[PDB]
């Protein structure tokens, strides 16, 4: 089964300014593990057109998945609620669903913070390309169950390195997967 | 299934004039989801990818997109809903000239339109 | 379910010479993604033995996999039909296929070119080592419904910024997923 | 079906001395491929924390499971056996597996070294990023079938060229896949 | 199913003195792989990640692990596999306040206990 | 099931004759797809992976692969397709020497056989 944001959605995503964004999001069970494909369109806002020359200090920023314990993504996540859902041909089912538990990440696999720190493993890091350019590289980090108010959470960070000079924020796909709660 | 009439059309007017852009569809017993309207341009630079231009989203218009269009683009009807997404472009400039997309979605429920449109 | 070129194949592709190569590519059905694994190793032609200091020019070549409407494999493809099929132990069925949209890159998710330019998300980059060595990276980039004459397509391009000298053109493995058509 | 380590396990690997880390390591079976997650964690020894300037010789080093004919863990693996089994929940099933050939990486796809030198294609690279820092780079390196003294392998090499002064070794995670024996 | 008696504790205990930190373990009937226990410290260093103490594997004791803890830290019970994880730590060092995380495994029986130690 | 006879094989030849070396397959009654045959050679430089010799692949011949051996590997059989594989390699060299490999297919059949060719 695929719970999704569709592959086409409208903008579904607030990082500075409401629905500033389109986050790509396949989650598909393979039994325990959850096989995920990401990727991001910024369509507005501060994230849209990068320029390090007259910006230099725009480097990072993070979209945060929040779920409570039947999997349902919570109204303050940064990405919306309207197109997260189980497929339906190439969109989704009309009814919101109820239960998710089986795509969320793993709380023993990827423990909340705590007396002890998050190990590495609760990340993964993927590199992508602004445009489809091969010049123009940049960093997803993936983080599990990194988040307070909520039960579960994925987190996606985008940064980069290079001095970008008006370069839309758009990427390439990246494929992933992670340890399912049941 | 869901449909919108005229999916592909060609639209001329004159500079200076406001271009009405249709996208009048038709829903399907099927389509319960949330109603869901997204409009684009693509830009003369065929290097760069499509940009978003007005939204229609949970019974709630977003605006803040375009910049080339910003304040001259306006859904029309007073009952969107009902099955009327189109809008309006005010004070056509030549700059206008390009493919307009209108894609309408009601979940399960999806169709979409492009319109080329011609400045005078 | 599972649609490859077999895991040792004689060789399938032509890119500048017939049967100059050998792609391997494993696309195995988990719903509505696809999990796909490929390599490739070139056995003859321009591409075989690569020498930056003779042939500077040499950085970058193509593979075009084209499917008709039913997901069958085009003629003009770069890799041929024979041994492309569904597996059958560590070979493959005796028929031909008839049918494979199931295995189709999504035309929603990966529109062919139109008046609106292909998103970054219709590619995956995968960086790929030649001779298994860590210091000989090569970049694999594949992107979905970019080509003309054909119903679908998947397009692997293969390209390096080093100057290698005498380096045989035969890649590690690269897992990477697509959203299906169906 | 899942064959892991659990996703939290106890030191279960011995690479310089006993029980000196913490391999994770979760097989996802998608029929015939094998959906794979791996990270690393040192927890004592040689390769705990990592000081080039003081020790610029340590680089590399490598962890091998060997399988027997029936897909059985050996015991001169450095991964050990007593928490490596098919999953129960977020631990183990109570008796140690006797099958596991679906799992095993395809003889064919990757054969033992012969008079043939096994091709590149038998080989994953993945870079991973030490205390999930991105100014930490390390690669792993996954070869399949690579070893003596067993019917099936998988070798995971473990490599960095930073000069990194008192790093502790312990690794985001990355995905990968590979065809299955059966 | 399997479980931890005082799953989270404080204790507190003067410096120069031995504490004891108890893990007493009850199975369940499912519990019939092999036992396994790990102990852990979290450091002071905030950003450090967990580091192991003491082992129980196979029937056997590995103790060569965090440094300032060598040659202070034992498994107290003459049957452990009985039900008692339980470990002291001797000559106690302010160095030494902290969580220690107790984890008792016998698949696909799992259970953990933290316990935050506190010297004067 | 598709099988070749004598699947490993030691053959000696003096230097400047002509070496036959056989690649007789029997096919089972499921061997109903395209025949496929390949042959390889691996170089005497273990660090450099197989290179291909000659191929029969759709009916047709190729033979534009490994330089040390074009112009002097053949198929011999004046009928292939009903089981014999096999090539001659003209005016042996001392550089001759080494494994050869025919990989014979017609899915879901597969079977491979290996010789060592050694020149005097
Ligand atoms: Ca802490
Ligand atoms: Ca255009
Ligand atoms: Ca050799």
């Amino acid at each position: 089964r695929t719970l999704w944001t569709t592959p086409d959605t409208s903008p579904n995503c607030t990082i500075a300014q409401d629905k500033d964004s389109k986050l790509t999001l396949v989650l598909t069970k393979c039994g325990s593990q959850i096989l995920a494909n990401v990727s991001l369109i910024v369509v507005a806002g501060k994230y849209h057109i990068i320029n390090n020359k007259t910006n230099p200090k725009i480097k990072s920023f993070t979209i945060k998945l929040l779920f409570n314990k039947n999997g349902v993504l919570l109204d303050n996540s940064n990405l919306g609620k309207a197109y997260w859902n189980f497929r339906s041909g190439n969109s989704n089912v009309s009814t919101a669903y109820e239960k998710a538990i089986g795509f969320m990440p793993n709380l023993v696999a990827y423990p909340k913070p705590s007396n002890s720190k998050k190990y590495a493993r609760d990340i993964v890091y993927g590199t992508i390309y602004l445009g489809g350019k091969p010049d123009q590289p940049a960093v997803i980090k993936t983080t599990f169950n990194q988040e307070t108010g909520c039960e579960y959470s994925i987190t996606f960070n985008f940064s980069w390195s290079k001095t970008y000079e008006n370069v839309e924020f758009e990427t390439t796909s990246f494929t992933f997967s992670y340890i399912a709660q049941e | 299934s869901l449909s919108i009439t005229t999916p592909e059309e060609m639209i001329e007017k004159a500079k200076g004039e406001t271009a009405y852009l249709p996208c009048k569809f038709t829903l399907s017993p099927e389509d319960q989801g949330p109603l869901d309207i997204e409009w684009l341009i693509s830009p003369a630079d065929n290097q760069k990818v499509d940009q978003v231009i007005i939204l229609y989203s949970g019974d709630k218009i977003y605006d803040d997109y375009y910049p080339d269009l910003k304040g001259r683009v306006h859904f029309t009807s007073n009952d969107l809903k009902s099955g009327d997404a189109s809008i309006n472009v005010t004070n056509l400039q030549l700059s206008d000239i390009g493919t307009y997309q209108c894609k309408v979605k009601k979940a399960p429920g999806v169709a979409n339109k492009k319109i080329h449109l011609v400045v005078l």
